[PDB]
């Protein structure tokens, strides 16, 4: 090979045949949450158990 | 509402759970002396090596 080569550079790959080292160190994490609620409660009462003579009509 | 005409009661449920996973690991802790096969245009060396060990029964 007659190609020029720098002395002080970091010897990065530059041509087709050059080799490079890859450190994967891949780490991905995704999360998703959702919630919903709805509560309705009702309860009504009414009773005499004793009615006046004048109110017995109703 | 004299009878149970309006009396109502109902329940419903729907539960789903899905999971998935995968793992893949490998390790290698040896030392092998190889020989150059050819010299590439950029100066990289193609190395091939082989070592056979017959401890016993194989
Ligand atoms: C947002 C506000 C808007 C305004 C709303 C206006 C009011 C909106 C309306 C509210 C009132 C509900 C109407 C109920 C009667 C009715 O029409 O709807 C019925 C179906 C229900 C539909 C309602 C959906 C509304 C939908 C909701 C709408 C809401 C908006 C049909 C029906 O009619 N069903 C019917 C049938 O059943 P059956 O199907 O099986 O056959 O026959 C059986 C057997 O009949 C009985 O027999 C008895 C003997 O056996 C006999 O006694 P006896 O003496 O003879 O012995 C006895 O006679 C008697 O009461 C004898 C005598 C009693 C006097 C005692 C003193 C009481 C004073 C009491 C004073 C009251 C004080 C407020 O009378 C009366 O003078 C009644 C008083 C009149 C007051 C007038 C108000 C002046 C304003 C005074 C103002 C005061 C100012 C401070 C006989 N009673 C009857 O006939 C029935 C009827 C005879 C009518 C002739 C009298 C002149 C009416 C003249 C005019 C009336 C017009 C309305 O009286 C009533 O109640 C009428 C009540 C009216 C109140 C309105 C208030 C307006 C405010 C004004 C506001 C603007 C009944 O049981 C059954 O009726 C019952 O069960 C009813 C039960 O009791 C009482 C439960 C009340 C609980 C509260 C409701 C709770 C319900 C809540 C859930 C929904
Ligand atoms: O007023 C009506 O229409 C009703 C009152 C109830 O009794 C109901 O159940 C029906 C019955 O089927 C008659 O046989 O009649």
């Amino acid at each position: 090979n007659y190609g020029y080569q720098p002395l002080f550079e970091d010897r990065r790959p530059r041509n087709i045949g050059d080799t490079l080292t890859i450190v994967l160190q891949e780490n991905v994490s995704a999360s998703k949450s959702s919630s919903a609620n709805a509560s309705r409660d009702g309860k009504t009462s009414f009773g005499f158990d004793t009615v006046p003579r004048y109110l017995q009509g109703l | 509402f004299g009878n149970s005409r309006a009396d109502m009661e109902a329940s419903g449920g729907n539960s789903f759970n899905g999971k998935g996973g995968a793992n893949a690991s490998n390790t290698f802790s040896g030392t092998l002396t190889v020989t150059v096969d050819q010299v590439l245009a950029n100066g990289n060396l193609h190395v091939v090596g082989e070592k056979q060990i017959a401890i016993n029964q194989g």
